[PDB]
């Protein structure tokens, strides 16, 4: 089972520096090439950085050359990306991408993309980061429609993106929807996450939403208690 | 010792049977095919009509059930596939592989030693 | 320098074909890949090396090559196949991706939106802020406009609305917020969130006294 986890994503001031780290598993790491591909929000995939099996021939894209450095360390199965002089045009979701099968013992072969990480968002802004304020969306008879109660928690006034939430530490996933974040007039973000649940389980089950805001290293577990 | 050719790019090459291991010590036709697959755009581009036969004659060598000495292609099949295409890889930062070398190949002139070649 | 059609529309059960090619200087003997990006998800490779499927990809996804043009073929298109499909190519010196192709599956059923209106929580009020939360769910097509009412009068300032996005249903959800002061929340008798979808309006109402 191939897994590529990217860490180190968050806020970076303009002209600042960035270091990303991709932790690989499920395959022989040293047996495949490795790439960095980014995607600006709402835009297309863009080629950034690529490296061979051992790390002797780094390759970089146009809007990146001279500012970035790709490297790997096959001991801890980790890929890295360092960047300097970041501009606004560098805000994007950065993907870790594994190479596909290659014919050994021949100098003629073509690269492909076999596996993708989940990506990490790098926001290039001058504003400071801000952890979120989490408030309950408390179930009531007013939010119950035909035996199903809708409940959630409101993730308000945070920066930058993203905010992920789960429910009961990921044990409750049916009916969960986390809405896109809106940029308010203040420059800060807000979002909500709702789960719909049987009415009777309001008393028999407690509901904790697990807000995670990696950019400010914050983690909120808010108990959503009904009240009438 | 003659298994039917299963490599997709090596269909319609003039013969339908091959043996393993080949000269590159590929164990199965799946191993070799993954190396011939890299050339299928070069074949589709049609930089040389001899490129088709040349690769297959090397990765999936002919397996005559009557005749059990390896039959390679001539050097001319290689030189036409080389110079016909080799500039294409050379323009775009690739290189004619050392496996596809033409130097030590049996020449069509030698009457003792056979080598396959169409026109 | 990879070009692909911006959009492809097909009916359920039909077969979609998305083409990718290289420009007048791209490596004509290089391979093409296909990666599918469902809404909000990381990309996933369907096709590498022109016509090869990695382990786990269903066999109704297929690739084919014709000159310097690769065609992705999706048979039995279901509504779940709605996604962006990017092609990519590598000439060993660099990578090139295409602008992307959006696959819409026509003829999905209409659905009227469900609306849930939440008052400001007690904790938020005790923090001297107030936010009304209007959650819109289970509707299709994904197009919705929201209006807010203080009592019966419309209130335009302080509203923020989310563009509809796909839920797990392959239906659409949306959300809207009305920021008020605690004094404003208590001063009126009711607030309303008016969601109109396909000419018809669903409206929820919450009262501070309730």
């Amino acid at each position: 089972e191939v897994q590529l986890v990217e860490s180190g994503g968050g806020l970076v001031q303009p002209g600042g520096s960035l270091r990303l780290s991709c932790a690989a598993s499920g395959f022989t790491f040293s047996s495949f090439n490795m790439f960095w591909v980014r995607q600006a929000p709402g835009k297309g995939l863009e080629w950034v950085a690529g490296i061979d099996d051992d790390g002797s021939y780094p390759n970089y894209g146009s809007a990146v050359k001279g500012r970035a450095t790709i490297s790997r360390d096959n001991s801890k199965n980790t890929l890295y990306l360092q960047m300097n002089s970041l501009r606004a045009e560098d805000t994007a979701v950065y993907y870790c991408a594994k190479s596909g099968p290659r014919p050994p013992h021949t100098t003629y072969w073509h690269k492909s993309i076999d596996a993708w990480g989940q990506g990490t968002l790098v926001t290039v802004s001058s504003a400071s980061t801000k952890g979120p304020s989490v408030f309950p969306l408390a179930p009531s008879s007013k939010s119950t429609s035909g035996g199903t109660a809708a409940l959630g928690c409101l993730v308000k006034d945070y920066f930058p993106e993203p905010v992920t939430v789960s429910w009961n530490s990921g044990a409750l996933t049916s009916g969960v929807h986390t809405f896109p974040a809106v940029l308010q007039s203040s420059g800060l973000y807000s979002l909500s996450s709702v789960v719909t649940v049987p009415s009777s389980s309001l008393g028999t089950q407690t509901y904790i939403c697990n807000v995670n805001h990696k950019p400010s290293n914050t983690k909120v577990d808010k108990k959503v208690e009904p009240k009438s | 010792a003659c298994q039917e050719i299963t490599v997709p790019l090596c269909k319609g090459i003039g013969y339908q049977y091959t043996y393993m291991p080949n000269q590159f010590n590929h164990d199965t036709q799946d191993e070799a095919g993954l190396e011939v697959h890299q050339f299928w755009p070069l074949v589709e581009i049609q930089c040389s009509p001899d490129l088709k036969f040349f690769l297959c004659s090397m990765y999936t060598p002919i397996c005559l059930e009557d005749y059990k000495k390896p039959l390679p292609p001539c050097r001319s099949v290689c030189e036409r596939a080389k110079a016909g295409c080799a500039p294409l890889m050379r323009q775009y930062g690739f290189a004619w592989p050392d496996r596809m070398r033409c130097d030590r190949l049996p020449e069509q002139g030698n009457p003792d030693t056979l080598c396959m070649d169409y026109n | 320098e990879l070009t692909q059609p911006p959009s492809v529309s097909v009916s359920p059960g039909q077969t979609a074909r998305i083409t990718c090619s290289g420009d007048g200087s791209w490596c004509p003997f290089c391979f093409y890949g296909w990666y599918q990006q469902k809404p909000g998800q990381a990309p996933v490779t369907l096709i590498y090396l022109n016509n090869k499927r990695p382990s786990g990809i269903p066999e109704r996804f297929s690739g084919s090559l014709s000159g310097s043009t690769n065609t992705l073929t999706i048979s039995g298109v279901q509504a779940e196949d709605e996604a962006d499909y990017y092609c990519g190519s590598s000439d060993f010196r660099r990578w090139a991706f295409g602008g992307g192709t959006k696959l819409t599956v026509l003829g999905q059923p209409k659905a009227a939106p469900s609306v849930t209106l939440f008052p400001p929580s007690s904790e938020e009020l005790q923090a001297n802020k107030a936010t009304l939360v209007c959650l819109i769910s289970d509707f299709y097509p994904g197009a919705v406009t929201v209006a807010w009412k203080a009592d019966s009068s419309p209130v335009k300032a302080g509203v923020e609305t989310t563009t509809p996005s796909k839920q797990s249903n392959n239906k659409y959800a949306a959300s809207s917020y009305l920021s008020l002061t605690p004094e404003q929340w208590k001063s009126h008798r009711s607030y309303s969130c008016q969601v109109t979808h396909e000419g018809s309006t669903v409206e929820k109402t919450v009262a501070p006294t309730e």
